[PDB]
């Protein structure tokens, strides 16, 4: 089943990016106004 | 300077370290609670395109190529979160650090200078008419010291840079500067424009275009305290470093 936990791995890093962008828009905005 | 987190377990993001990205957005951002409430979980949020590795034709002239390399590192966006993504030991082989470029480029999350600039190297590497070399600033505000540094590069010998910054004037300058002294001037005068004394200059030898070298980057070929060393000297020893630089193959 490893071609399955490589799936949830590459979930993992999917959700992670999407939040990690969401974030960074906010504390860009934050760092210049 | 200012403080910041690593992730210094690969990707994903470790639990801990997760946890504690958001605990310190909760600390700086105003609204630090509700900012990870409506992000934390969300379903909903933008998917982000995964920026494509720029490949050239042997026809496209070196600086029109470093161009398409410096919007690639743009597209990666500067990371505010407060937490780096990819931990950098300034003291490991090239090969590693190589490798850790290309996850990088596969991983796709925001970067900070020094990331920028293993990148860099990274897609440059194909480009063996063209020089690379680190180029650390230190600078002075408010009471506070701050770090920066940028790949500086040369082409047919003129002098440019590459690199991620939060100030669009501190990063790219194409390849255009006909000595190492004017370039480093230059951001010796974007850094005062926004009120920044320059301190320190530390600049590095050339760096292979091997990606499987086992040598390491020099960060530290040449160390000017700017104030101390004066106009006259700081461009004698930055003539200096651009010659000790053409003669490492
Ligand atoms: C290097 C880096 O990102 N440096 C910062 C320096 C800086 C410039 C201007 C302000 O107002 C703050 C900080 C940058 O170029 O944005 C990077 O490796 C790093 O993490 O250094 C500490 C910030």
């Amino acid at each position: 089943e490893k071609a399955k936990q490589k799936s949830a791995q590459q979930e993992l890093k999917q959700r992670q990016r999407a939040e990690i962008y969401a974030l960074n828009r906010v504390m860009t905005e934050l760092e210049q106004q | 300077g200012v403080p910041f987190f690593v992730n210094r377990g690969g990707l994903p993001v470790d639990e801990a370290t997760w946890e504690r990205m958001w605990k310190h957005v909760a600390k700086i951002h105003p609204d630090g609670e509700k900012v990870a409430q409506r992000i934390r979980g969300a379903t909903d949020l933008p998917k982000i395109p995964i920026p494509s590795v720029p490949t050239f034709q042997p026809s496209t002239p070196v600086p029109e190529r470093l161009e398409a390399v410096q919007r690639y590192i743009r597209e990666l966006q500067y990371n505010h979160t407060g937490t780096q993504f990819f931990e950098i030991k300034k003291s490991r082989p090239l090969t590693g650090l190589m490798d850790l470029a290309k996850e990088m480029t596969k991983e796709a999350l925001p970067i900070k200078c020094l990331e920028a600039v293993i990148l860099g190297i990274y897609l440059t590497n194909s480009m063996p008419t063209l020089e690379r070399f680190p180029i650390s600033f230190k600078t002075y505000f408010s009471g506070n010291y701050f770090r920066h540094i940028v790949l500086g590069v040369n082409f047919a010998g003129r002098y440019g840079a590459l690199g991620m910054s939060r100030r669009e004037d501190l990063m790219y300058k194409p390849p255009a500067f006909r000595t190492l002294s004017e370039l480093v001037l230059d951001f010796e005068a974007a850094y005062g424009r926004c009120w920044h004394v320059l301190k320190k200059v530390k600049l590095g030898q050339s760096v292979s275009h091997d990606p499987h070298s086992v040598e390491q980057i020099e960060w530290k070929h040449s160390v000017l305290d700017v104030e101390r060393l004066g106009r006259d000297d700081f461009r004698k020893e930055l003539e200096r470093h651009a010659r000790d630089m053409r003669l490492k193959i």
